[PDB]
RNA sequence: AGUAGUAACAAGAG
RNA sequence: UAUACCUCUGCUUCUGC
RNA sequence: AAUC
């Protein structure tokens, strides 16, 4: 026992009167201050001091003890230390020929446990070493910054979890006070000391490989297919701004990992697939041929009992059962009967803030759980109707409460959100509200209690009522009851009919979020692209266009509308608001047409516009188009293409004769006609209008859209193309 | 012949694309010379310029030259005007608190809140901090301790509490204190016995002396300021000065900075704290809406925007005005407790550097003139630059050898709350209900201006509204350096946006050199930093490739160890040649140890020592990651993960500690000085806290809490120890009683 | 409150707008084509286009620095023992015999059969390191009292005008060669397919830099700066002798050990990082110093035998100065391989950008042209005052070279000129762009610009460049743009 | 001398 | 002065938010 | 199908 050099060695401190009045002076507060005093500065430049200190003939300090001293002053001419003392360290210093002298000719240590000790960097190595890689791939890519875990963990707890269990497996003495975390994770503190016994390696190393394993390391980084861990530590070999790379990690991957991957692959075939026509057909082709990770689709919906309406429509349309379940984060639901319909609201919350949420209508009843704890829901829009729970633990019991009150959007849950805790994220990027509702109410339980009110306990048989502190009591919960009780067909358009002719499922119901998906999201068929996102979907079709204008450009000369649908252009639909496709659809056609029908081309304007002419146009009710400054399309304020100038996406350089699409510099030098050097921009900026001459003060000032849309054909306007360019057109 | 010329790239490929071959970062940065006294004296005279028209007065409690130029006459010309008008700041925080409702007293509850977890030894992480007790910039962890043993012996013991509130109530206490007693270290001659031939030996044991000063002469040191001058700082011809003030305000600074993070969180139009990849986010979204929000058939202006003078013009009595409007609601001692910080600063006295050397060249003589002398000598002694300089100092001059500094803002320490004074003239938005409308971003004198409006010609009269606005703030707009541009391409903070922020690899270039930890952990960064940049600041595989061997060349020449089997010649290469034919695993070795490099892009985020275990030799692996040998030795929970990296950011990483994992000697300059005394200072506090670890395991990495005594925590822990293991059989009857009578003695 | 003060304020504060037109872009720096001042001398601390390397072939492997020296001056032994002085050229404050005795001093130092290179300290070594010239340290109270004792004015940059040698510097170094100079060590093997195209895309990239001039002179600068900081901290008391070394791997594939010169360390008691340790160059050339004299202020050049370059012969010269270094620039020295990166990732963008267009690996097209896609292009530079169309290679030559050139001319006015200058370049871009652009002060901007161009050669030949690039893209963009849409 | 460039180093201290 | 052709020192009187 |  180490007891008595300790006190002994303390009678030798006590013994100096300046040690003993730090003893006796210092708090343990201020321990922390204490340690930290010394004469050393910190170093501005390390770069430059190490550059030069390992110049200098003994540089590094040693630790007085008897290794050290086992280290030899010379070995054969080279000085390795000297006998001048280091002033922090107490120690002999060395020479860098020390270090190498030591791995040569030093003692052999004890290096059992090691691997054990550093488990957490091995399973690095293991997720490469029996990895396996894929296919590199040159072409854009869109990649969003988000907050991600940069390395796995063994399990995940806050600071204070992880620094309690820590302590419980290092320091079981200064551990204090126990918490319910101690009880948590037993059995992780249990394999953690088996595990960490034998080794001789200090403990604040030991803490520090466990809080590594433990707590969770979060931050921005810019992605895109991959969000789960395991892949965002490899993520600068994965994706670049210009490229993809195909990459499949080893070891074993985690169950819910794959259904969040699983929903956007899904998702992403149905926004895809509704612009082209036989949704089914296409749907069919992509869904038999994608793959996430390693797995495809299809085996995927296969055995996960999970997904949501998208996967359920496309488990309808390869075949095989579709599982109606509703998983809210902790809740996961099972549909009995209605049939709701999403419908976004302005809804004013308890502490005084007014924030949108998609409100669900109509009556509908569902199969609740929560872990141990089931039960069965049914409500009504913005109302909790019953809930026929049966008995469990109080934790399991008291959640599912929670989850169904806050589920329900009752107007009894909305009003008790009192305490400033908003979602919108530091980033400037809102978060789910339904989900920071759950996570308010989940801990912050008393508002939710106090604000929904009581009433009278049911006096059946088997029937019974629990109260706020979840016991068996008369006044129970309004609307809560603690009981003793515990082929489908799809169409062209990807609705999911019954055999009697009710529709369950809607194309119409998927989710518009086109979010991040967890694992590598593949199509092993070409044309990927097409699954992608707006600024990957708008530059690969202008790519497209430049790669075929010397046909599509004469072809748009000899046949009429033979070319103004194409494969490629489908795809560049689906990324149009279909509210707006119709419509800019006949400002293409129609401006485009103006160029070909008269002589004033533009292949710049042409180009531009030509991606825009698949869908079937849609008109006004005087039979010209709808006129446009601008075509929005899907996402982001950003996006878009300009008419009468250059946009973020789309614009021009006449002088070098290149074109700036989503960043890339495209030449179209060799690749115009002559007659463009000065020919005005007016002729195809609105459709069925040209320039008569310049800009004439009498007209009056510039003319808006909705004015030049209401003018007689004959009448002449002043419109502004580019600005600092006036231009004078008729109708 | 033919003329070769770079500009000519940027034909083919346009400013901010290319932007990376603008920044000369392969090349040295500009270093300070000798004193910075007349750096510092000519930002004194600056800060004085521009607020010579307010109040000038003289305070009664320092003895000092004060000016006041907040609610003073507003300016005739485009020169930097300190004038800023009170009514006009608490207007814009008025329309602030209205835009965002409920943030200001939520945020005053958050830092109170903060306030009394927050520990004394919080002030240990400031750097370097001006020490009151000797005059001198001393380690914040030294010049905290000097600071609460000094105040001990004038009975101040509120650190011994363990929060920080009673010893900030220490601080404000400590003026009222008529002498302040402190510690200085003076030495004895002591005859100590010796085989000295005369049979003794002197040796100078230092001894503590009890020294004190006057009231006023403490304040005038509570009050002081330290000046520098800044080196390394990159794109300046001309160098500046720079500030660090003492352990007295850095805690009242603390909270007011803590508070205005609180608001600049929460702020949509600010570049802090958030940073990285977040803050490329958040004005990534943010410039879209602000860029789609505009009118159509309209014009969207960037302003790319910096301003001048930004600590010279911002008085401190603003600052005071502004905590009091963001604690309203918020209780009166946090009210007077965020009060100070603004209090101080408005009665700071900057010291004045070194001073002036003078020389003649026929004598080939040199003499420096300190801070105190700089009047005991005809100006005509002095240059005519310094001449003109030390004239314009005279009514500011303090005798003591200083001068009082009542503007500006010396440092600058408020970062936040003056980069929310900022966001509060974004939110005005407009003026007399005109046909333009401003929104913007915010890092302290960096600010991006966007106008939407119905033509240019309206939305210069924007920016003029927009700037004399500004004037009534504080806040003067560079002129020179700031221009406009229609949306669609600007610069902020060196981040240059042309529809997307650019790539710009120039600004990391510098941190791919060799770091200066040690072989482990600089292999480690190395790596990291490549890893990293691949991602987020656009460097392809083949220069990453490159990055690879490039570093490993620096590191090899570095820390002297090349390949075993190469013949470069060296005194480590002679054993490093060695050890390559005495080990079969040769792959196995680190290139520290002369082993060949196995890293590439897919293993990075591995470390070397990980990587290589399995083809290590046992004997190889045995002393390399042997336990107790002695490289290493003793560890801390900051020292294995983080590492500096240039504020200066503390990035972490990941390696094996092992041989290679070492420390260097400390420098030995401290020898030849008077300040020896420090030396057994220090391993005093050693010797004390590393039996403490001894008792307490959990002390390096948990700290321990405690307002009882240091050596009651450890007699009853050995105690306890004592009597456990004498009951379950690991100590004896023999060596229990001695224990126990040990423990009587203490 | 602001509404009411923004009305009583004075009219006369304001931002003063004005929209920027290409006319107002007036040149930068005045004073650089001014021919009244003296031309930009040669400044650099070793010489990089004129230099001559003594080509030792080797068995490949290293050796100690003085034994690679000696075989080196064995092999052209009659410019070793060339005792005689024909002195060509001197700086205004040198000493011939010195100079001459000190180069003497060393030769024979690196000749002889001694294990040390250490340097005795002469009467001339002494004066060619500096020693004593330190002033004296003496008590406040002496220096007030002492009447002549005065703080001098400041030392002020001279304005020099444009030289040509920076010009012809840049079109030298940019050029290739048949000798590879770079000792880009092994890394670890290609598995994944982002390393095999990563590694195909170093054969060009890599290749092409490490077979140009500016590869060899960078690697030079490496490699001095490597050992004299070596040097400085071991052998702090002892004037040494250090060699210019550089090991040189030719098409065939053999190891010439190289030598540019010989130098010799002052004393390097060095405590800051500024502190400045003297050091004396000698340096083989085979240019006529007399050619540009106005290159050579600060050079003294003898004339030390002659060498055939091929079959015509050419006299060998010695470039001698008194030169100095400090513990900052010696690091810098060791971390200026990364010189490679900023050129190439600039130029890696470029191929990545262009490989997400065609959708395949556009590195072998964008340099040598593939069936389906020709070679990429850019706009080199000049030939008399029209346009020359460079190729890849040499387009991510010249952006190497400004790299380089970006750490051998690295100081105060570089850092201060590059950072204003780019404030104007991004107001040119705007004009470019036609994204109309707006000025609050354009004059004080340009004084901001116009100050940090005094007497570095490589902003003042920047300065130049910068006006030639202003005046192509002043008459393309406001020809072409003007008159479009109208 | 030279390095440097608004002021230093070209050794300091006992 | 003397020891001192010795001895000690190379970011440790300045380098912040 | 998001939080920390």
């Amino acid at each position: 026992g180490m007891t008595l050099a300790k006190i002994e060695l303390l009678k030798q401190l006590l013994r100096d009167n300046e040690a003993k009045t730090v003893l006796k002076q210092t708090t343990v507060d201020q321990y922390n201050i204490i340690r930290k005093f010394n004469t050393s500065r910190i170093e501005k430049n390390p770069s430059l001091r190490m550059k030069w200190a390992m110049c200098s003939n003994f540089p590094l300090a040693l630790t007085k003890g008897d290794m050290a001293n086992r280290i030899p002053l010379e070995y054969k001419g080279i000085q390795l230390k000297t006998n001048a003392e280091d002033i922090g360290t107490k120690g002999q210093m060395c020479s860098i020929a020390a270090v190498t002298w030591w791995n040569t000719y030093g003692p052999i240590g004890d290096t059992e446990g090691f691997e054990r000790v550093y488990e957490s960097f091995f399973l690095r190595k293991m997720r490469l070493d029996n990895a396996t890689w894929g296919r590199i791939t040159f072409g854009p890519v869109e990649r969003v910054r988000k907050r991600v875990l940069l390395n796995p963990l063994t399990k995940e707890m806050p600071p204070d979890e992880a620094s309690n269990v820590i302590m419980e497996i290092l320091f079981p003495k200064e551990a204090g006070i126990p918490r319910e975390s101690t009880w948590i994770h037993r059995e992780l503190i249990k394999e953690k000391r088996e595990k960490l016994k034998g080794t001789m390696i200090t403990p604040i190393v030991l803490a520090y490989m466990l809080e590594r394993e433990l707590v969770a390391r979060r931050r921005f980084l810019p992605v895109a297919g991959a969000t789960s861990a395991e892949f965002i530590e490899m993520l600068h070999c994965l994706q670049g701004e210009n490229w993809r790379q195909i990459y499949h990690p080893g070891g074993n991957k985690l169950t819910e990992s794959r259904s969040q991957s699983m929903i956007v692959a899904c998702r992403k075939i149905i926004r895809r697939s509704i612009v082209a026509s036989n949704p089914l057909e296409l749907a069919v082709e992509i869904a038999n041929k994608t793959v996430i990770d390693t797995e495809p689709l299809k085996s995927c919906l296969a055995a996960i009992d999970g997904g949501d309406v998208a996967c359920d429509i496309i488990r309808a349309a390869l075949g095989l059962k579709i599982r109606q379940r509703q998983r809210f984060g902790r809740l996961e639901l099972k549909r009995i009967s209605g049939r709701g319909f999403k419908n976004d609201e302005e809804i004013l919350i308890g502490n005084g803030t007014i924030q949108k949420i998609g409100i669900w209508d109509g009556e509908e009843e569902f199969h609740v759980r929560c872990g141990e704890c089931r039960g069965i829901l049914k409500k009504s829009k913005m109302k909790l109707e019953k809930l026929l729970i049966n008995s469990a633990k109080k934790e399991d019991m008291r959640d599912l409460i929670i989850l169904c009150m806050v589920f329900s959007q009752d107007t009894r849950m909305f009003q008790g959100v009192r305490g400033e805790i908003n979602f919108l994220n530091r980033a400037g990027q809102l978060l789910s509200p339904m989900y920071q509702l759950q996570r308010y109410f989940l801990n912050r339980s008393n508002d939710l209690f106090d604000q929904w009110g009581y009433e009278e306990s049911p006096k059946a048989s088997e029937l019974h009522g629990i109260n706020e502190s979840m016991n068996a009591s008369d006044y129970t919960l309004k609307g809560v009851v603690v009981t003793r009780n515990v082929k489908v067909s799809i169409t062209k358009n990807l609705s999911l009919i019954k055999r009697t002719g009710e529709v369950i499922m809607g194309a119409n119901d998927v989710s518009e979020l086109e979010s991040q998906a967890q694992l590598m999201i593949t199509y092993d068929t070409p044309k990927m692209w097409e699954m992608g996102t707006t600024k990957e979907l708008v530059q690969n079709t202008y790519q497209w266009v430049l790669k075929n204008l010397v046909t599509l450009k004469a072809q748009f000369l000899l046949g009429k509308e033979d070319m103004f649908q194409w494969d490629a252009f489908e795809a560049f639909e689906s990324i149009i608001p279909q509210k707006m496709a119709g419509q800019y659809s006949g400002f293409a056609r129609a401006v485009l047409k103006q160029m070909r029908d008269q002589e004033v081309m533009k292949t710049d304007q042409f180009i531009k516009l030509l991606p825009f002419c698949f869908s079937p146009p849609k008109l006004r009710s005087n039979g010209e188009p709808y006129q446009f400054l601008k075509l929005v399309l899907k996402g982001g304020g950003e996006n878009f293409i300009e008419v009468r100038k250059g946009s973020p996406l789309f614009s021009y350089n006449p002088q070098t004769e290149v074109l700036t699409i989503c960043g890339r510099m495209m030449s179209l030098k060799g690749k115009i006609e002559d007659e463009e050097r000065n020919r005005s921009m007016g002729n195809a900026v609105l459709a069925g209008f040209l320039v008569s001459g310049k800009y004439d003060p009498d007209l009056g000032d510039f003319k808006t859209i909705e004015e030049l849309e209401k003018l007689k054909p004959g009448e002449k306007a002043n419109i502004l193309l580019y600005q600092g360019k006036p231009v004078k057109v008729v109708k | 012949g033919m003329n070769i010329n770079p500009y000519f790239l940027f034909i083919d490929v346009p400013i901010q694309a290319a932007i990376s071959t603008t920044f000369p970062y392969t090349g040295v940065p500009p270093y300070s010379h000798g004193t910075g006294t007349g750096y510092t004296i000519d930002t004194v005279i600056r800060t004085h310029e521009y607020s010579n028209k307010g109040k000038q007065y003289i305070s009664d409690v320092t003895g000092c030259t004060m000016v006041d130029p907040t609610n003073g006459p507003l300016p005739e010309d485009n020169e930097p005007s300190a004038y800023a008008q009170l009514d006009c700041v608490l207007e814009a925080l008025d329309r602030m608190d209205e835009e965002h409702p409920g943030l200001f007293q939520a945020a005053s509850q958050n830092a109170m809140e903060t306030l009394m977890v927050t520990t004394v030894d919080k002030l240990t992480q400031g750097r370097q901090t001006f020490d009151w007790t000797v005059c001198r910039n001393q380690p914040a962890a030294t010049a905290l301790n000097t600071t609460i043993t000094s105040f001990r012996l004038n009975d101040l013991n509120g650190a011994d509490k363990g929060g920080l509130i009673p010893f900030c109530q220490d601080i404000i206490d400590s003026l009222d204190r008529p002498e302040m007693t402190f510690f200085s270290v003076k030495n004895i001659k002591k005859k100590l016995p010796a085989k000295n031939r005369k049979g003794f030996l002197i040796k100078r044991i230092p001894m503590k002396v009890k020294d004190k000063i006057t009231k006023v002469e403490y304040i005038k040191r509570a009050l002081s300021l330290n000046t520098m001058t800044k080196d390394a700082e990159r794109g300046k011809l001309k160098r500046r000065a720079i500030a660090t003030a003492g352990i007295q305000i850095r805690g009242f600074v603390l909270v007011v900075e803590n508070l205005a993070k609180n608001i600049c969180e929460n702020l949509e139009q600010s570049g802090l704290p958030v940073g990285g990849n977040e803050k490329k986010a958040k004005l990534s979204n943010a410039v879209a809406k602000m860029l789609s929000n505009c009118p159509p058939g309209g014009i969207s202006m960037t302003v790319t925007g910096d301003n001048t003078k930004w600590n010279e013009c911002l008085n401190p009595r603003i600052f005071l005005a502004m905590t009091e409007r963001i604690t309203r609601d918020s209780p009166i001692w946090f009210r007077d407790f965020c009060s100070i910080a603004p209090v101080l600063f408005s009665n700071k006295i900057a010291r004045l550097g070194k001073g002036f050397m003078i020389t003649s060249k026929t004598k080939r003589l040199k003499a420096q003139i300190p801070c105190p002398d700089l009047f005991s000598i005809p100006l005509e002694r002095y240059n005519e630059e310094t001449r003109a300089k030390l004239k314009k100092l005279k009514p500011f001059f303090n005798e003591e050898g200083t001068a009082s500094l009542s503007p500006g803002m010396m440092m600058g320490m408020f970062n936040m709350l003056s980069t929310v004074l900022g966001v509060a003239a974004l939110g005005i938005k407009n003026i007399g209900n005109k046909e333009y409308l401003w929104d913007g971003l915010q890092s302290s004198d960096d600010f991006a201006l966007f106008v939407n409006a119905k033509d240019e010609e309206t939305c210069m009269e924007g920016i003029n509204d927009f700037y004399r606005t500004c004037k009534l703030l504080g806040i003067n707009m560079s002129k020179k350096k700031s221009y406009c541009n229609e949306t669609g391409m600007f610069e902020f903070t060196s981040m240059f946006y042309r529809d997307g922020f650019v790539s710009n690899f120039a600004m990391e270039l510098p941190s791919f050199g060799v770091a200066g930890v040690n072989e482990s952990a600089d292999m480690a960064i190395g790596m990291t930093i490549i890893k990293n940049n691949m991602i987020n600041n656009g460097m392809g595989p083949a220069t990453a490739q490159t990055a690879i061997q490039l570093f490993i060349a620096d590191y090899r020449y570095t820390y002297k160890c090349h390949r075993g089997d190469s013949k470069v010649e060296g005194k480590r290469m002679k054993i490093i040649k060695e050890l390559w034919e005495n080990t079969k695993g040769r792959d196995g070795l680190l290139v520290a140890d002369g082993g060949p490099n196995i890293y590439n892009l897919r293993n990075l985020h591995i470390p070397e020592i990980v990587l290589k275990y399995n083809l290590m030799d046992p004997e190889y692996k045995g002393r390399l990651l042997h336990p107790q040998n002695p490289f290493v030795g003793h560890l801390s929970i900051e020292g294995i993960k983080e590492a500096d990296i240039t504020p200066v950011k503390k990035m972490d990483y990941d390696a094996v500690s092992g041989t290679h994992s070492w420390r260097t000697k400390r420098n030995r300059s401290i020898l030849n000085t008077d300040q020896r005394n420090m030396i057994l200072e220090e391993q005093c506090y050693a010797k004390c806290c590393n039996l403490f670890e001894a008792c307490f395991n959990s002390a390096s990495y948990r700290k321990p809490v405690g307002q009882h005594s240091m050596l009651e925590a450890m007699a009853h822990r050995l105690r306890m120890d004592a009597r456990l293991d004498y009951e379950s059989g690991r100590m004896s009857k023999d060596d229990f009683e001695k224990a126990m009578a040990h423990l009587g003695e203490i | 409150a602001i509404e009411r003060n923004l009305a009583r304020m004075s009219p006369l504060v304001s931002v003063t707008p004005k929209k920027l037109t290409w006319e107002d872009l007036r040149p930068i720096g005045p004073h650089i084509y001014n021919h009244e001042l003296p031309e930009v001398p040669y400044n650099a601390f070793l010489l990089m286009s004129d230099e001559l390397g003594l080509a030792n072939m080797t068995e490949g492997k290293s050796k100690k620095p003085k034994t690679l020296a000696k075989e080196c001056l064995e092999k052209y032994s009659t410019l070793r023992d060339q005792t005689d002085p024909i002195l060509i050229m001197k700086s205004e404050k040198a000493n011939e015999n010195f100079l001459w005795k000190l180069w003497r001093d060393c030769v024979n130092t690196i000749s002889n059969e001694e294990m040390s290179n250490e340097l005795q300290k002469t009467n001339y070594a002494k004066w060619a390191t500096g020693d004593g010239l330190t002033y004296q340290k003496i008590m406040k109270e002496v220096a007030i009292d002492d009447e002549t004792m005065c703080q001098e004015e400041p030392k002020i940059p001279n304005k020099c005008r444009v030289a040509a040698w920076v010009q012809t510097e840049m079109n030298l170094l940019s050029t290739l060669t048949s000798k590879r100079a770079l000792d880009l060590p092994e890394i670890g093997p290609d598995v994944a397919p982002v390393e095999h195209v990563g590694s195909e895309r170093r054969k060009y990239f890599v290749n092409e830099i490490n077979y140009c001039k500016a590869s060899t002179v960078m690697m030079k600068y490496v490699l001095f700066h490597t050992s004299l900081l070596n040097e400085s901290n071991a052998s702090m008391g002892k004037y040494k002798v250090i060699p210019i070394t550089n090991r040189v791997v030719n098409e065939k594939g053999e190891s010439f050990d190289m030598l540019y010169g010989l130098a010799v360390k002052g004393q390097s008691h060095l405590r800051g990082d500024t502190d400045v340790v003297t050091v004396v160059t000698f340096e083989f050339s085979s240019t006529d110093p007399r050619v540009d004299s106005g290159k050579w202020p600060k050079y003294t050049v003898f004339r030390i035998g002659s060498l055939f370059v091929s079959g015509r012969e050419k006299s060998v010269y010695l470039y001698c100065r008194v030169n100095g270094t400090n513990k900052i620039q010696m690091k810098w020295g060791m971390e200026a391989r990364r010189c490679l990166l900023q050129s190439m990732q600039q130029m890696e963008a470029i191929v990545e950008q262009e490989s997400s267009i065609q959708g395949y690996d556009m590195t072998k097209a964008c340099f040598k042209g593939d069936r389906v896609n020709s070679p990429k292009t850019f706009s080199i530079g000049t030939q008399e005052g029209k346009l020359v169309k460079g190729s890849f290679g040499k387009a991510l030559r010249v952006i190497f070279t400004k790299c380089l050139m970006h750490y051998v001319f690295g100081n105060a006015q570089l850092e201060g000129f590059s950072a204003e200058s780019r404030r104007l370049l991004l107001l040119i871009q705007a004009l470019k762009d036609r994204k109309g652009p707006w000025v609050f002060d354009l004059e004080g901007m340009y004084s901001g610009i116009e100050e940090c161009i005094s007497n570095n050669p490589w902003v003042i030949q920047s300065a130049y460049w910068f006006n030639e690039w202003l005046g192509f893209e002043k008459e393309g963009s406001k020809v072409l743009e003007s008159v479009d849409e109208i």
